[PDB]
C-alpha cells in the first residue's frame, strides 16, 4: 500500500561494509 | 528480497519514530542479510562530528560512511583514518567543495545556525549527492526541538552539457518533546519525504549548484509548510477528535 | 549472528507496537521479515495477548449492551476475560478480536456496591465526553486495600487519509474510607503517514485524594476528579501545540530569510 521514495534514491558504492 | 525491503519499509513508516535508532538495529538484527539495503534507504537522525583540522562540526550519514568511518567535507578525510575508501572523483570533488560553500550560507540565511555537509558521489553518467542540515533548539529548555533535513539529489548528465535531469528526494526530520505540568510529557515527532524532477539548462548563468540550490529551496520551503500543517495542524485535530 | 529466540523477540516486540489501527500491517510486515512461520507463532504468542490488553480494545459480546475492554485488570488466564458490567467471562480470540462462550463469573463482592455505582456514573461520563468512547471498571482487592480501576478507550481509526488515533486512560481509586487515594495515567497516541511517519506520544500522571461518603455520593466526586483532570490536560495538549508551534517550530527554520524573498543563488555563488 504505501510508497517507498527511498528506495529510488541512487546508491552510494563503499568499498568496505559496517564491521 | 525486494518483498522483504519492502516490509521493513513499511516497517519504519509504523513503528514509533521516537525509536527510530533502536528500530533499524533491531531491524538489521532480524534480517541481517538486508543491512546494506537498510543502512541506505532507511533514515537515520543526522549525527555531529569534529573535523579537528578545521575546527568545524560536519554531519554523519551512510552517505559518507566507508566501513566504520566518516569522510569530512572539509578535510576530504576520513575518520578514524582509512586506506583506500570511497571518494568522489578530483572534479567531483570540486564541486563539492563548492556546494559545501553554497549550502552553508543557505544554512544562514535560513535556520541562522545549525551545521550543514554536503556529499557527492559519482555515477556512470552523472553524479548525485546529498545536502544536509542539522539544527537542534537549546537541550537546556526542557522543550527540545531538533530539525534533520536530508536532500538527495540525482543528477543524469547528457552528452551536451547543457541539459541535465534532476532527481530530487528530501527528508525532513522533526523532532518535539515537552515535559510539563498540564500537558504532561508530549512528544511529537517523525518524518515526512517527497519527491520531485526536472530538466534544467546547465550553463555559465545557470550551474549545476544553483540549479540544485533552486531545488532544494523550492522543496524544503515545501515541506515546512507541509510540517506545519501536520504537527500542529492535523495531529493536533486528530487528538481533538478522540474526546 | 542473531539467534531464532532473539529474531522471535524482536519480531514480539514490533507487533506490540503497532500503532493504533495498525496491528494487522505490522504483523504481515514482521511475518514475511522472520520467513518462519513455525517460529514466529511459537515465539510470539504473547504478542497479540499483550497488545490487546496494552491497547484496551474494545469488544462486542453478542446480546450485551455496550462493549467491554480487554484490559490486564480483565485476564482470568486461558484466554478467557472479566466483563465485571454484565458478571460474566468469555473467551477472546486475540487474533480475530471476537469475545465467544459467555459464562456466569463472579469475583469479589466487598465492592459489588461501589463498582456498580462507578460504572454507572463512569458510563454517563464518558459517553458525554468522547464520540465514541467505552469503559470498564474494575473492583478487587490489592494488598488489602478495596480499590477500583477504571479503564476509559476512544479511537478513531482513517487509514484511508493515513491516519489513526487513541486515548486511553486508566484511573485507580484505593478505597480506605473516609479517603480515596486516586492514581491516574491519561495517554494518547496518534499516527500521520502519508508520505511519512508523524507520531504524537503523551501521557500524563495524576495523583489525588478524595474524602468519601456513601457509594453514588462517591462516584459522583470521583466522576468529578476524573473530568476535571481529563478536560485540564486536553486543553494543556492543545495550549502546548501552540507554544511549540509559534516558538520552537519558528526557531528551528525561518520561512524566509529576513530578505522576505528567496535566494539569489547568483549572489550566493560569488
Amino acid at each position: 500500500r504505501l510508497e517507498h521514495f527511498t528506495k529510488l534514491r541512487p546508491k552510494r558504492n563503499k568499498k568496505q561494509q559496517p564491521t | 528480497s525486494d518483498q522483504q525491503l519492502d516490509c521493513a519499509l513499511d516497517l519504519m513508516r509504523r513503528l514509533p519514530p521516537q525509536q527510530i535508532e533502536k528500530n533499524l538495529s533491531d531491524l538489521i538484527d532480524l534480517v541481517p542479510s538486508l543491512c546494506e539495503d537498510l543502512l541506505s534507504s532507511v533514515d537515520q537522525p543526522l549525527k555531529i562530528a569534529r573535523d579537528k583540522v578545521v575546527g568545524k562540526d560536519y554531519l554523519l550519514c551512510d552517505y559518507n560512511r566507508d566501513g566504520d568511518s566518516y569522510r569530512s567535507p572539509w578535510s576530504n578525510k576520513y575518520d578514524p583514518p582509512l586506506e583506500d575508501g570511497a571518494m568522489p572523483s578530483a572534479r567531483l570533488r570540486k564541486l563539492e567543495v563548492e556546494a559545501n560553500n553554497a549550502f552553508d550560507q543557505y544554512r544562514d540565511l535560513y535556520f541562522e545556525g545549525g551545521v550543514s555537509s554536503v556529499y557527492l558521489w559519482d555515477l556512470d553518467h552523472g553524479f548525485a549527492g546529498v545536502i544536509l542540515i542539522k539544527k537542534a533548539g537549546d537541550g537546556s529548555k526542557k522543550i527540545k526541538g531538533c530539525w534533520d533535513s536530508i536532500h538527495v539529489v540525482e543528477v543524469q548528465e547528457k552528452s551536451s552539457g547543457r541539459t541535465a535531469h534532476y532527481k530530487l528526494t528530501s527528508t525532513v526530520m522533526l523532532w518535539l518533546q515537552t515535559n510539563k505540568t498540564g500537558s504532561g510529557t508530549m512528544n511529537l515527532g517523525g518524518s515526512l519525504t517527497r519527491q520531485m524532477e526536472k530538466d534544467e539548462t546547465v550553463s555559465d548563468s545557470s550551474p549545476h549548484i544553483a540549479n540544485i540550490g533552486r531545488l532544494v529551496e523550492d522543496m524544503e520551503n515545501k515541506i515546512r509548510s507541509t510540517l506545519n500543517e501536520i504537527y500542529f495542524g492535523k495531529t493536533k485535530d486528530i487528538v481533538n477528535g478522540l474526546r | 549472528r542473531v539467534s531464532d529466540e532473539e529474531k522471535v523477540r524482536i519480531a514480539a516486540k514490533f507487533i506490540t507496537h503497532a500503532p493504533p489501527g495498525e496491528f494487522n500491517e505490522v504483523f504481515n510486515d514482521v511475518r514475511l521479515l522472520l520467513n518462519n512461520d513455525n517460529l514466529l507463532r511459537e515465539g510470539a504468542a504473547h504478542a497479540f495477548a499483550q497488545y490487546n490488553m496494552d491497547q484496551f480494545t474494545p469488544v462486542k459480546i453478542e446480546g450485551y449492551d455496550d462493549q467491554v475492554l480487554i484490559t490486564e485488570h480483565g485476564d482470568l488466564g486461558n484466554g478467557r476475560f472479566l466483563d465485571p458490567r454484565n458478571k460474566i467471562s468469555f473467551k477472546f480470540d486475540h487474533l480475530r478480536k471476537e469475545a465467544s462462550d459467555p459464562q456466569p463469573e463472579d469475583t469479589e463482592s466487598a465492592l459489588k456496591q461501589w463498582r456498580d455505582a462507578c460504572d454507572s456514573a463512569l458510563r454517563a461520563y464518558v459517553k458525554d465526553h468522547y464520540p465514541n468512547g467505552f469503559c470498564t471498571v474494575y473492583g478487587k482487592s490489592i494488598d488489602g486495600q478495596q480499590t477500583i480501576i477504571a479503564c476509559i478507550e476512544s479511537h478513531q481509526f482513517q487509514p484511508k487519509n493515513f491516519w489513526n488515533g487513541r486515548w486511553r486512560s486508566e484511573w485507580k481509586f484505593t478505597i480506605t474510607p473516609p479517603t480515596a487515594q486516586v492514581a491516574a495515567v491519561l495517554k494518547i497516541q496518534v499516527h500521520y503517514y502519508e508520505d511519512g511517519n508523524v507520531q504524537l506520544v503523551s501521557h500524563k500522571d495524576i495523583q489525588d485524594s478524595v474524602q468519601v461518603s456513601s457509594d453514588v455520593q462517591t462516584a459522583k466526586e470521583f466522576i468529578k476528579i476524573i473530568e476535571n483532570a481529563e478536560n485540564e490536560y486536553q486543553t494543556a495538549i492543545s495550549e502546548n501545540y501552540q507554544t511549540m508551534s509559534d516558538t520552537t517550530f519558528k526557531a528551528l527554520r525561518r520561512q524566509l530569510p529576513v530578505t522576505r524573498t528567496k535566494i539569489d543563488w547568483n549572489k550566493i555563488l560569488s
